[PDB]
């Protein structure tokens, strides 16, 4: 006989164990990374010299 | 099943926490030990096998946690 | 902020690998096992003599 | 979880055969050597560690199963 193996949702949710949880209900946005960035100053004046 | 290779040696993290982070760091240290003390003749006979070959007793130790690791 | 983690009725069927399955539907019918019984033959009529 | 510890050696065993009796016996090794297939420079390093270790072919051998098989 052929029988379904249930739910795999459970199993899943512990097969995710060091996955970074990111949002998608509403856009796509991702809460975590890293950038590198070229902070280039110039011409940033002090305001009150 | 699909609970075993569970996504964690790949890289990939940053300073934001993963999904679990002090419940998925330490359940495979947990039930080892639960079997250890639910199923000790594996263990008296692991010790025996691993003091029995291994002539250090670095390689007596080594043999003996791996023994004891690879069993449930 | 709290979750719940899904269903483990997959995620236990999985953890039942090696557990011999029995039928507790009408009645808890098992279908597993032995039985060691004492069998004395002195009153057999052969039905054909 | 609940997945791991996964009710094989309790006794309790007959002639029927179990739940997942062909479906979970060879799960294990298939699940260990598409790990290896997918992660091979864990087995050259247990490799090279496990052959300085153990100075005779068998705790080689030996210690290079043991720690193959402990990585999921």
């Amino acid at each position: 006989d052929v029988v379904v193996l249930g739910s795999q949702e459970g199993a899943m949710h512990t097969a995710l164990t060091g996955a970074t949880e990111i949002q998608m209900s509403s856009g796509n946005l991702l809460f975590t990374g890293h950038l590198k960035c070229r902070l280039r100053m110039d011409k940033l004046q002090l305001k009150g010299m | 099943s699909v609970a075993l290779v569970p996504h964690v040696g790949m890289g990939l993290e940053t300073r934001t926490e993963t999904w679990m982070s002090s419940e998925g760091a330490w359940k495979h240290a947990q039930r080892i030990e639960t079997w250890i003390l639910r199923h000790p003749g594996f263990t008296i006979m692991a010790a025996i096998l691993a003091y029995t070959i291994g002539t250090t007793h670095f390689q007596r130790a080594l043999i003996f946690i791996l023994l004891t690791a690879v069993a449930p």
